């Protein structure tokens, strides 16, 4: 019966000073709402940065450091890093429950941007004695997250038959994803060069098998 | 230090019940209790309630007073959640926390759940080995595909979890009313095929468990 | 931090949180251990027994404890603070008056109680001194390190909320603090109980003929006259006092020196104390013929002592001892 | 907003503009009704009671109320202001003690007066409990919207401001305040009425043998007796007073309850009150034989009830009954 | 909602005395009182004092006690300001404004108030008509010239008022001892002459009314 509100996303460059907000909706924040700020980095990961406000979990870097500024409680991070990037949640306590916040995505500049690897593998022959063919096209630490993969059957767009997972966070922070192409024991045998296409900050990598 | 781990995640049909455990390591169980959050898949985080691991008693938020349940293997150091007759909207990850510092410090892996009917299915592992000619490089890539499989989980490692390094595993997906997840794994040229590489997979729902090392194509 | 209703809040009956219950003016050493329904101490969580948490709104508010005032006939001097409760030096007063100041408001709480300072001894002082024989007197610790009692605080019962019951512009609608178990009805039929988020009312319409109520019993309260009964059951929530009664030494009293004077089997004693000084005797034969009285003004007295001794008693200065041939 | 000479104006006798006159310790509920020659309440122009206007040279400065400190023995509570006047809860006090604090000064005035407060009732508290019954008391009311009375309030006569007189480089110089009336002459022969802008002085030359006058009646005052009397006429200016005397019933006193106690009879009373109770009785016979006397200390009386009965009144407790057959 | 209107400007040689009215709407007169200010030509802004209109009582700034008086039609909602013995440097614009929100918030147009000695003379009204050639274009301009008067104010309107959007009067100005002022009006080409256009001039000092027709050249 209480709302916290953060910003919804902001963005920094490395070594830039950057604050983050936590309101509430009832009034002004205070020290008996013990402030705590949470960080999620990909893959469901999460640690506490501050509690009570002001207090610093243990290995937290000294970079962050929370307080109230005004009516809300405030994250500030002097000297942001790369390593910064992620999502940071706010809880405010109200005598009996906690209030988490819709969260603020930050940006951090840095990471150098890092090309695809990509793979296409043939459909194992196991599987071709299930009537079945499927080719993987796997893509791995390309930076930024964002690629376009198009399946080229024969020198013809595929349009139909594939399925592109979304671009997952690995740990080192780059992304990864893998694209599918199911065919037939037997479109399999038809067709004869089948090709996987990825491109990601403006250069293409095509990887083309051949049957 | 302080370690919690979650159970891994599971499927369950409207109406079962569920028991995430929580086991904790690195304090006294007993000075600090356990906080719940649900993180559903849009919505963002919110604080299900908090356990008294000293006495036992349970706050519940008022959004879960009802179907779910904490308790504790205090002996054991495990928290545990158990939502009963569950209903379709509580798919969504679950954390246990740790309340200390007047806010919470450490947080869990996560325990996802999701609520889908379905039959059993086990999945189809296959390998994926180069094309058949040349790849010659510094390096080498290869792969596993686990195709076909309901519900989840499926866990898979490489060479029994000793190869971790250089290694890809890419979230399961429902094609077709059925989950499909692959592998990469990339190591020196030198390596394979001199050594022997295998992948391992397992699917708790069937009982399946499947050990394919990866061949050369010729 | 319990909220209950003050008596004469600054104005009139207002619900303070720092609603004073349980005025203690027992002791002797010019202190009173007082009951704030407020726990001031750490914060909500962890830190520093040198914050403030009142209760504002359903809500606390654990900040700083800038600008306490207990006060009575004059301004008192704060000894400590632990949990709901206070010690702190305060001279007589008919009441007792009671307040901090949170910034934007001075939202004090007041309350009658007959207190003294008798300090132990035969000395009838109005306050302490610098100096003086010290002697066992009563008198509460600093400290908190303490479990030599324990009161029964159990849950609260409901409280009143009418912000909770807004309109859903025609209907009157209530509300949830964060997923708490509001318990819910109108004078007219509509949903009897309340164990729910934010309903709605189908049937009345009047905030003021509703049930705003608060079961929130996450948290145990101290167990209050000025609070309703959790009507399920006794909860736990055994705890304890910090403010013992501890057999200190004060520093303590001392009435000047008599004046003693010879005369045949009789004291003269010009006399001349500081303040209400009780003087008392005992001629030891079996015949006791024993005398006392407060002595304030100064006085010139005697006493027919006897051949085998009298003792005489200045105060709690020690006794003294007298043959008289 | 009138300036008088306060008595004991922290050091002496000032000229404070909130120079206390009709103290007034006539009621019953701690409160005091004051008047200063202040008018706090809205701005000069229209706003917010809330505000305070004093007078700062022959000017006004209305401005925030911020830290009024009305005293006694002890600090007193406020209650209301409106006008001149002021309702403030004190206790007790030999004096009265007022004081704004503007910001740069403490700017306090203080005042001799009786005051004491007696409840009504047979009780002789020092201070109005949380509890006890309700009995018709005299007290002062919170509003303004108030008629019952209403106070002469003509206009000032002059003022001295010899900040007018200055110099105009070898005579005095008077100025004006805004084309006010400046009633002027010096001990040597000039101008000798004075009705004017600024004028010169061709005559004298000294600043302290002259008329530095503001008759300034564009708004009335309080007829303080510490006011110098409008020569001309006794103008307009009927003005009511806010705190009317009014017959509230005060949350008022009690006593403990009596050990009443069975003799042939008569009535044997261990008793033990909490202040001074005013025992009495009515022997119901046409011999009446009443008893009165105050009680503080603890007491086992006696009283010979006859046949026909008697009655006892414990204090504002109600008066009880006795069959003694 | 509130308006508070204010007498026309007056003309008046030294020693005379003037009664300038503002008359009150959209509030209940005796809950508001009244604010006379100066804006004295040069010098800015300057408080006369404050009436109070339910008592009547007058307030006066000590620069305005004495030749000014307050005074009001209360049953009409009309404050008035009276300034006898008028002297020449009380030549200024009075504004009445109504006190309240702790402060000033609505203030009326102004009464200009010229001291001066002069005598009475009747205003020539003179048609503007467009050039004997042509005068093609989408719209048309005329006007109209107010020679030669005194002393001030007088009143132009444009076909009795009905005409007010496409106007400009300019102020008037002392020329030789005389005022002239003059307006003018546009309007689309098919308008005028099509229908008529008049300029319509009043000088009450002189009791002079004027109608002039704007007529074409040829």
């Amino acid at each position: 019966q209480a709302v916290v509100t953060q910003e919804s996303a902001l963005t920094t460059s490395p070594g830039e000073t950057v604050t983050l907000t936590c309101r509430s909706n009832i009034g002004a924040v205070t020290s008996s709402n013990c402030a705590n700020w949470v960080q999620e980095k990909p893959d469901h990961f999460f640690t506490g940065l501050i509690g009570d406000t002001n207090n610093r979990r243990s290995g937290v870097p000294a970079r962050f450091s929370g307080s109230l500024i005004g009516d809300k409680a405030a994250l500030t991070i002097t000297g942001a890093q790369t390593e910064d990037e992620a999502i940071y949640f706010c809880a405010l306590w109200y005598n009996n429950l906690w209030v988490f916040g819709g969260g603020t995505k930050l940006t951090v500049l840095g990471q150098p941007k890092s090309s695809p690897s990509v793979t296409l593998f043939p459909p194992s022959s196991e599987e071709l004695e299930t009537n079945k063919a499927t080719l993987v096209c796997t893509i791995t630490d390309f930076y930024p997250g964002v690629v376009t993969v198009d399946w080229k059957v024969d020198g013809t767009p595929v349009t139909q038959g594939m399925e592109t997972t979304q671009p997952s966070k690995q740990s080192n922070n780059k992304y990864m994803a893998s694209s599918y192409l199911t065919l037939t024991a037997r479109a399999w045998e038809r067709h004869s060069s089948y090709s996987c296409q990825v491109t990601h900050e403006g250069h293409t990598v095509e990887k083309s098998l051949s049957r | 230090q302080i370690q919690l781990v979650q159970s891994g995640r599971e499927v369950k049909n409207p109406g079962e019940t569920v028991k995430i455990s929580c086991k904790a390591s690195g304090y006294t169980f007993t000075e600090y209790p356990m906080l719940w959050v649900k993180q559903a898949p849009g919505k963002g985080f919110r604080w299900m309630g908090l356990i008294y691991t000293n006495t036992g008693e349970p706050t519940y938020a008022e959004e879960f007073k009802g179907r779910f349940v904490f308790s504790l293997e205090i002996s054991a150091s495990t928290a545990y959640l158990q939502i009963n007759n569950l209903t379709n909207e509580d798919t969504a990850t679950y954390f246990c926390v740790r309340d200390y510092f007047i806010s919470l410090d450490y947080w869990g892996q996560g325990t996802t759940l999701t609520v889908s009917s379905a039959k059993t299915t086990a999945p189809s592992v296959y390998p994926l080995a180069p094309v058949c000619g040349g790849t010659t490089g510094s390096s080498v890539t290869l792969g596993c595909l686990v195709k076909g499989y309901f519900p989840e989980p499926v866990t898979l490692t490489w060479n029994s979890g000793s190869l971790s390094s250089g290694v890809h595993t890419f979230p399961a997906l429902l094609q077709s009313g059925l989950y499909t997840l692959s592998s990469s794994v990339t190591v020196t040229s030198n390596t394979w095929p001199s050594q022997t590489i295998t992948c391992n997979v397992a699917h708790p729902a069937s009982s399946t468990k499947v050990d394919k090392k990866i061949e050369s194509r010729r | 931090p319990y909220i209950a209703d003050c008596p004469n809040c600054g104005h009139s009956r207002c619900d303070s949180p720092i609603a004073i219950e349980e005025v203690r003016g027992d002791a002797h050493a010019g202190v009173i251990r007082i009951q704030t329904s407020a726990m001031f101490g750490l914060k909500t969580d962890g830190v520093d027994l040198a914050y403030m948490s009142f209760m504002n709104g359903k809500t606390q508010k654990s900040i700083k404890i800038d600008n306490l005032h207990v006060r009575t006939s004059a301004p008192c001097s704060l000894v400590s603070h632990h949990g709901y409760y206070i010690l702190a030096q305060c001279p007589p007063g008919d009441t007792v008056t009671v307040g901090f100041h949170d910034g934007p408001n001075r939202h004090t709480c007041t309350v009658a109680h007959k207190v003294e300072f008798r300090p132990v001894g035969r000395e009838k002082y109005r306050h302490p001194p610098e100096h003086g024989v010290e002697l066992p007197c009563n008198r509460y610790t600093h400290k908190r390190a303490d479990q030599g009692h324990y009161v029964e605080m159990h849950q609260p019962g409901l409280v009143a909320d009418h912000s909770l019951l807004s309109i859903h512009s025609a209907k009157v609608k209530i509300t949830v603090p964060s997923g708490a178990q509001v318990k819910y009805y109108c004078k007219c039929p509509d949903v009897r109980e309340g164990i729910t988020s934010s309903d709605h009312t189908t049937t009345c319409t009047d905030v003021k003929q509703c049930r705003a109520y608060l079961i929130d019993n996450k948290k145990w309260v101290y167990n209050s006259g000025r609070l309703p009964r959790g009507e399920g059951d006794t909860f736990k929530g055994k705890l304890h006092v910090p403010f013992v009664p501890v057999k200190a030494k004060c520093i303590a009293t001392l009435a000047p020196e008599p004046l003693v004077e010879h005369k045949h089997r009789t004291l003269i004693l010009h006399l001349h104390p500081d303040h209400p000084t009780l003087l008392t005797t005992r001629s030891l034969g079996s015949d006791a013929n024993p005398t006392r009285q407060w002595i304030e003004r100064p006085t010139t007295v005697n006493f027919t002592v006897t051949g085998e001794g009298l003792e005489y008693t200045w105060g709690n200065h020690p006794p003294k001892r007298v043959w008289a041939q």
